[PDB]
């Protein structure tokens, strides 16, 4: 996505390099519904089952990656919603984030995992949505923020 | 509600699920009493949000 | 997908319906995709071997 940015940002473009990556973003987008729950979260294994919850860090990467390759083709937002809906019901009142993890390996994540910036980086790319900057939701985040 | 310091107001605030709308409200809180809010909503965009 | 035209032109349609339809062609495009031939044909068992 931010390859696909990089180029037509710097005015670096060719078509049928769209058509590869068409390809490309399509059979990945389908393999993350490979692995999903139908509440609408992601983790390492997934469909088929219930046997499993979603992640904080991951999920995040994923719906990062869906905001920006839907900011150039086209997207359902159903789904992406009801994510929403999961990432709204995890976390306190007045407290952060929680690394529900499910995850796969030790440094696919190249941050260290503190609970710092797990909760920040949830928030805050929830916020590089195209979303408010005023949800109740980010201000528990920012309240964490001055915490953190 | 009840206990020590019914300087509170309890509320059953709104904020929606995509773009930005909200029915923010307040309700009172004296000790012990079950004094019940009648909010209300509108309709929306969507059917069923 | 034939459908999908017959709503575009019998000019009934309500949106996200086709939004989630747009879900029904990109995912059978890619589970059909995980079966073709190499060659660009396609068979019933084929991918993995
Ligand atoms: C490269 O970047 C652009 C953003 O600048 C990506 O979005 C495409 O931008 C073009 C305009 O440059 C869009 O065309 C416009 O569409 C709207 C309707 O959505 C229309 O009202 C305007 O008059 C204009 O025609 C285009 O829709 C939009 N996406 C595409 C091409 O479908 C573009 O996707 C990026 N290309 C890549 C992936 O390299
Ligand atoms: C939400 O915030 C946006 C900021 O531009 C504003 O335009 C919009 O009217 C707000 N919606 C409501 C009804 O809260």
């Amino acid at each position: 996505i931010y390859v696909l940015d990089y180029l037509n940002e710097t005015q670096q473009l060719t078509p049928e390099i769209k058509s590869k990556a068409i390809g490309y973003l399509n059979t990945g987008y389908q393999r993350q519904l490979n692995y999903k729950h139908y509440d609408g979260s992601y983790s390492t294994f997934g469909e088929r089952y219930g046997r499993n919850q979603g992640n904080t860090w991951l999920t995040a990467f994923v719906l990062k990656t869906f905001a920006q390759a839907r900011a150039y083709i086209f997207i359902d937002e159903a789904h992406i919603t009801q994510a929403l809906i999961w990432l709204s019901q995890r976390q306190k009142d007045n407290g952060c984030f929680r690394s529900s993890g499910s995850l796969l390996n030790n440094a696919i994540k190249g941050g260290v995992e503190d609970e710092v910036t797990l909760s920040a980086y949830i928030t805050i790319a929830l916020l590089e949505i195209p979303l408010t900057v005023t949800h109740p939701v980010v201000r528990n985040a920012l309240f964490c923020l001055e915490s953190a | 509600l009840s206990y020590l310091n019914e300087t509170v107001t309890v509320s059953a605030s709104l904020e929606s699920v995509r773009g930005n709308r909200s029915l923010f409200t307040d309700l009172e809180a004296e000790n012990d009493v079950l004094h019940c809010v009648a909010f209300a909503v509108p309709k929306s965009s969507s059917n069923e949000e």
